[PDB]
């Protein structure tokens, strides 16, 4: 099965089947997706929680009596590039539109973020904020 | 890049030799000197090598092979076989024994194609040595007839002694120390 | 005889818990460990957070400050920085004294690579003929430290100034 | 997951290792990381390269290269390494055979591509720090079949060497017949054409 | 020539010189231990540094795709014909081209100059 | 006699031990029940002038693993134990190391994806949103 | 481009 | 834009500077976090002539990140606690039946003889730190923090990590010596396997 | 210069610093001359 002499062919076909599966430009939009998959995601998770407690509030006995707030952030959700007009109302951007009207092509970034309270009160809320 | 192998030497032309050139740097960087032979020097390329010799900047570094350093309590003893026969001679009537032998050796050898090549003799480099370093270092050189050339080397007889009642427990460097960088020293900066 | 086509099998038993954790000490094979000299030893948790931890909030902290000021102090402590760390025992090294001081002494560091992906079991003889596999909880490397004479630290930096020692070292040595 | 699969795979890890063992066996870096060493290398090399040719655990980016000198083995799953395909040669034939370009040519209504090509092992990616180690024949039919003898373990041959110009040189007729300077100059010409 | 390293405390020994007994012993500066010397040479140096460069070749160099072979110069202790063969490969190396035969086929691992 | 005292009479009895390395489907296929008592079979067998060592997966643990020896001469080993009551004690000196190896080589790439898999649950990506949230 | 004297 | 590749070891020799040949590693923490921290592994040259410096010859040196002076590369394997010469010399040199590198090592062990205390070791970096050190258990604490994560992060940042440091960093010295005496070859900027 | 069997009177040196501190100013004028024709005359181009 091998192939001689008719090698010009073949290694023709073969870089075309390469072109057409892989465009000129893949290199750029293969990285700009890995970041947006991944390494968004991935920076949102590696941040640490955010720890906040009152600097011993009301002066009484303060056993560990400021609570303490702690924030973790998640989930990160990406919408459709979109365009808000003067009214308000969502509307989807085309690129020639923003090519057009000088706008910029970008998308809304949305983050899970979970709130928890701990008031020394024996009882820990933990309320979820979604796609804030 | 684009010289000759005509010239036979590393020149400087071109934009960077003008630089050179109109700014008066004190390094040049690839300083030269163009010597002309007086007379029979010139007509004989033998007498020319011998003005070569005489030009050119020589190590003890550049003629050894290789340099070794030895713990010899007794210079009888001879710790290495080979230079048990001319240690002895030296030794049959010996020099400076009587100040004291120092027990600590360096054993040097030397190339012969670097030392015919320099036309150095054996002798002259135990002057130079000598002179160098004074009495501080005592020198045995084998004969030109030995297959290897050794040239052992001690501390001074008279500073093993110390000569000196008090003898201060300063002790710098002890023998060993200062042995090594008497070698390093020679090695650098002996100008044969 | 037998010894030459001998085949032995056993039974494996592994009990769900046990009273004692099992772990590794583990001796490089240069330092020459010998148990036959080890007629007592010593095995507990570092004090070094002494040093570079705690304790070292001695004086500050006792010093005083009451009412408002009381306040503001320990607000103020705690803000600077990120709360130090006090003793945690668990998560700290082993110390070794083998032999009281007279002996050596090894510390023993716990093995920082998890074996997610592994397990170490130990197998042991006992009279019911069955071969015991016990986890290991954790992993030591165990390091002697020589009994002799330590230099100073202030001597220390008072010899490392003269970088350029051309006199002996070893009667250096001798004379500390 | 190549570092689940070298400690499935007979590596002992630097902390269990005895320092004089070392000496004797290759090291195994991961990202410049030495992760342990492996007392035979080659059989190590060649099961992590039969794993990228089937794309099982190794994806086909990450680059494995052994300094043999040096007793070193290298893997780099690192971003920003710069790859080309190269087609595979094993004994002195080469991989790709008369059934895979069939498949390729009907393209349409075969759903067969260049990561058809890629999964069969007849394609690999080679960078720059693993073409060191590779033995690359220009043309596959002139260099593969026997003749005087030059090289007898040819392990890659190239699918096309004008493959080595970029999309302005391209454009560029007999490039081979010009001087360089002149093909630089084009290259910079179309770009500042009409069109 | 070599470096010992004492039992006792696993540092370096460093000569010393006893004036009574004008004997050579490696004495740690830390700990007292003091061992005599079978070997009497305290440091060497080879300035031609003449060092045969046949030991530090490996023979797994034999199985590199890219080294060329040679069938002309067959091995000596095994025969096998096969043998990659390459030149000094090191820095510092002087001038030489000498090419460094080493033996292919599977454990033979013989390296050889002509 | 203290605290902080090492039992050393496993040291003193010279008592041997043997380190296996063994894969983590096989330590989780022992911990799944774990208080049967019972997780299989160690069987060695010894000729002339060879050994060769196997381990027995249980029928019911299921629902051939060799075993490779290794040299324990440049490293030595010991095993000490931590009691719930404080008193540390030494069970043994290790004498021999082994490793277990998978007997199935394609077919375990298998489990190992899925493993894989498993692991790679945890792992959060950005997930894309068909309309902006209001 | 020529030779070792010439040009490159 | 084309960058050094990180996580690698490379060694280059300079002229202009006093060390004969330098040895360089940037590390990243598998770009998670953090800027890209080099941390060089330099070899004086036997140029400088003394007494005790003819003698020693070539001498090792390292240039932690974060200490604004050099340090003696056998005083930080000891701040890493590894405190015995012979344990230094077998992460440094992978076997010890060849005397030339021993020979390049040893020069670098007398330097730092006086210096046997892991915790005096860490003092001496703290104090040559560039920041400011009010006390010594101030000081080596900070200094065991840059030890810990400032220099080489990738090989570890936590979890006890010295000992793989400790071999990467021995590494690093052991191809420094390996170039010193010619047996591998230095390494070239311009090898775009280099150039991520 | 001063070595037996060295002409004194040709030897020269290409740095103009050395032989403005051996021979002059004079013949650092000289030299500086005859190093600028060598590399303008190089490439055979000629300067007035
Ligand atoms: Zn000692
Ligand atoms: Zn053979």
């Amino acid at each position: 099965e091998i192939t001689p002499d008719l090698w010009q062919e073949a290694c023709w076909i073969v870089i075309s089947s390469y072109f057409d599966e892989k465009g000129l430009v893949r290199q750029q939009l293969d990285s700009f997706d890995e970041f947006i998959q991944m390494s968004v995601q991935r920076i949102v998770e590696d941040a640490p929680p955010i720890d906040l407690q009152a600097e011993a509030q009301h002066a009484s006995g303060e056993v560990e009596e400021p609570p303490r707030y702690l924030l973790k952030f998640e989930q990160i959700y990406l919408s459709k590039p979109t365009h808000w007009e003067r009214d308000g109302a969502p509307s989807p951007m085309m690129p020639n539109e923003a090519r057009l009207r000088n706008l910029t092509y970008s998308a809304p970034l949305y983050v899970d973020i979970t709130k928890t309270v701990i008031k020394e009160g024996e009882e820990q809320l933990q309320t979820q904020h979604q796609k804030t | 890049f684009h010289y000759a192998g005509v010239s036979a030497k590393n020149v400087t032309l071109g934009v960077p030799r003008l630089k050179e050139l109109i700014n008066i740097s004190k390094k040049p960087k690839t300083p030269s000197l163009t010597v002309f032979l007086l007379g029979q020097s010139a007509r004989d390329a033998e007498r020319a090598k011998d003005i070569l010799c005489r030009l050119e900047h020589t190590t003890l570094r550049k003629v050894t092979a290789n340099t070794a350093i030895y713990y010899d309590p007794n210079p009888q003893s001879t710790v290495v076989a080979e230079d048990q026969e001319w240690v002895n001679v030296y030794y049959e009537m010996p020099d400076f024994d009587v100040a004291r032998i120092s027990p600590w050796l360096l054993r040097v050898e030397l190339d012969r194609k670097h030392m015919t090549d320099r036309k150095l003799t054996m002798e002259q480099i135990a002057e130079k040595i000598n002179a160098g370093f004074g009495d501080d270092l005592n020198c045995i050189f084998n004969d030109d007839n030995a297959e290897k050339l050794v040239l052992r080397i001690r501390i001074m007889n008279s500073d093993e002694n110390k000569m000196q009642e008090e003898e201060e427990v300063v002790d710098k460097m002890d023998d060993d120390v200062f042995l090594r960088c008497i070698e390093s020293n020679m090695l650098t900066d002996m100008t044969l | 005889g037998p010894s030459s086509q001998n085949v032995t099998e056993y039974v494996v038993r592994v009990p769900k818990n046990t009273t004692k954790k099992y772990n590794i000490m583990a001796f490089n094979a240069a330092d020459k460990v010998n148990f036959a000299t080890w007629n007592q030893a010593r095995l507990e948790r570092d004090l070094s957070n002494k040093k570079i931890y705690q304790e070292e909030e001695m004086p500050e902290s006792g010093a005083g400050s009451e009412f408002n000021r009381k306040l503001r102090e320990e607000a103020r402590r705690k803000k600077y920085g990120i709360v130090l760390k006090e003793f945690r025992p668990e998560d700290q090294p082993w110390l070794l004294r083998v032999n009281g001081k007279s002996g050596r002494k090894f510390k023993g560091i716990k093995k920082g690579g998890v074996t997610e992906n592994t397990s170490y079991y130990i197998f042991t003889q006992c009279p019911d003929g069955a071969f015991e596999a016990f986890p290991v909880h954790n992993w030591y490397n165990f390091t002697p430290l020589a009994r002799h004479r330590t230099l100073t630290a202030e001597e220390a930096e008072e010899e490392w100034e003269r970088r350029n020692k051309v006199l002996n070292h070893f009667s250096i040595m001798q004379q500390r | 997951p190549i570092l689940e699969f070298l400690e499935e795979w007979s590596m002992e890890n630097l902390e269990e290792i005895s320092p004089a063992a070392i000496a004797d066996a290759t090291k195994i870096f991961v990202n410049g990381c030495w992760v342990g060493i492996h007392k035979d290398p080659e059989q190590l090399m060649n099961t992590l390269r039969k794993l990228r040719r089937q794309m099982d655990i190794i994806v086909s980016e990450v680059s494995m290269i052994r300094d043999i000198r040096e007793r070193e083995i290298r893997i780099y799953t690192d971003a920003g390494r710069i790859c080309r395909p190269l087609l595979i040669v094993e004994k002195q034939k080469l991989l790709l055979k008369k059934r895979h370009i069939d498949q390729l040519k009907e393209r349409e209504y075969n759903n067969y591509s260049w990561q058809d090509l890629v999964a069969s092992g007849v394609v690999e990616y080679i960078d720059t720090l693993e073409e060191e180690t590779v033995m690359l024949a220009m043309t596959p039919d002139d260099l593969q079949e026997k003749e005087v003898a030059y090289c007898s373990t040819y392990t890659h041959c190239e699918i096309h060497p004008s493959m080595i110009l970029g999309v302005c040189a391209s454009i560029i007729p007999f490039p081979d017949h010009n001087q360089s300077p002149r093909n630089t100059y084009q290259s910079a010409m179309g770009k500042q054409a009409m069109g | 020539v070599g470096i010992r390293f004492c039992q006792e405390c696993n540092n370096m020994l460093y000569p010393k010189e006893d004036k009574e007994n004008r004997i050579l012993l490696y004495a740690c500066r830390n700990c007292d231990y003091q061992q005599e010397a079978d070997n009497s040479c305290i440091y060497v140096n080879k300035i031609t540094h003449e060092v045969d460069e046949l030991t530090q070749i490996i023979a797994d160099v034999s199985q590199d795709p890219t080294l060329p072979r040679t069938e002309d110069h067959p091995c000596q202790k095994c025969g096998h014909k096969e043998a990659v063969f390459f030149q000094s490969h090191s820095a510092r190396a002087e001038d030489a081209m000498r090419l460094y035969y080493v033996c292919t086929a599977p454990h033979c691992g013989h390296r050889w100059t002509e | 006699a203290e605290r902080g005292e090492l039992d050393l009479t496993g040291a003193k009895q010279n008592t041997g031990v043997w380190l296996v390395k063994v894969p983590k489907y096989l330590s989780q296929q022992w911990a799944k029940a774990s208080g049967r008592g019972e997780v299989g079979k160690l069987r060695i067998a010894k000729t002339q002038g060879r050994t060769e060592v196997s381990f027995t997966l249980n029928e019911d643990l299921a629902n051939e693993h060799p075993f490779v020896l290794q040299s324990v001469g440049g490293q030595t080993l010991t095993v000490f134990t931590e009691s719930s009551s404080d008193k540390l004690s030494l069970e043994g000196i290790v004498v021999q190391r082994a490793e277990c190896r998978p007997a199935a080589s394609e077919n375990y790439m298998r489990l190992k994806r899925l493993q894989i898999e498993e692991s790679s649950k945890p792992v959060r990506l950005s997930q894309q949103l068909d309309k902006v949230v209001t | 481009i020529w030779g070792i004297g010439c040009n490159p | 834009q084309e960058k050094m590749a990180t996580n690698t070891v490379y060694v280059f020799a300079k002229k202009d500077s006093k060390y004969a040949y330098t040895g360089e590693c940037r590390s990243c923490l598998e770009n998670s976090s953090r800027p890209t921290s080099t941390i060089w592994v330099s070899m004086l040259a036997r140029g400088g002539q003394g007494a005790k410096k003819s003698a020693i010859g070539q001498r090792i040196v390292a240039t932690l990140p974060y200490i604004k002076q050099e340090v003696p590369i056998i005083i930080v394997f000891r701040a890493l606690g590894f405190v015995s010469d012979r344990d230094i010399l077998e992460h440094i040199i992978y076997d010890f039946e060849d005397p030339e590198m021993m020979e390049m090592v040893k020069p670098s062990l007398d330097e730092a003889f006086v210096i046997q205390e892991q915790n005096v070791a860490l003092n001496f970096i703290g104090s040559r730190g560039a920041k400011p050190g009010v006390t010594k258990e101030k000081r080596i604490k900070y200094a065991k923090e840059v030890l810990q994560k400032e220099m080489l992060p990738h090989v570890g940042v936590s979890d006890f990590c010295e000992t793989k440091k400790a071999y990467f960093l021995g590494y690093m010295v052991h191809r420094l010596l390996l170039a010193a005496l010619g047996r591998r070859e230095l390494d070239d900027r311009d090898h775009y396997g280099n150039k991520r | 210069l001063s070595e037996k069997d060295v002409d004194p009177v040709r030897t020269t040196s290409n740095d103009i610093v050395e032989i403005f501190t051996v021979l002059g100013i004079e013949a650092v004028r000289k030299a500086l001359e005859r190093e600028l024709y060598h590399v303008i005359s190089f490439d055979g181009s000629y300067v007035n």
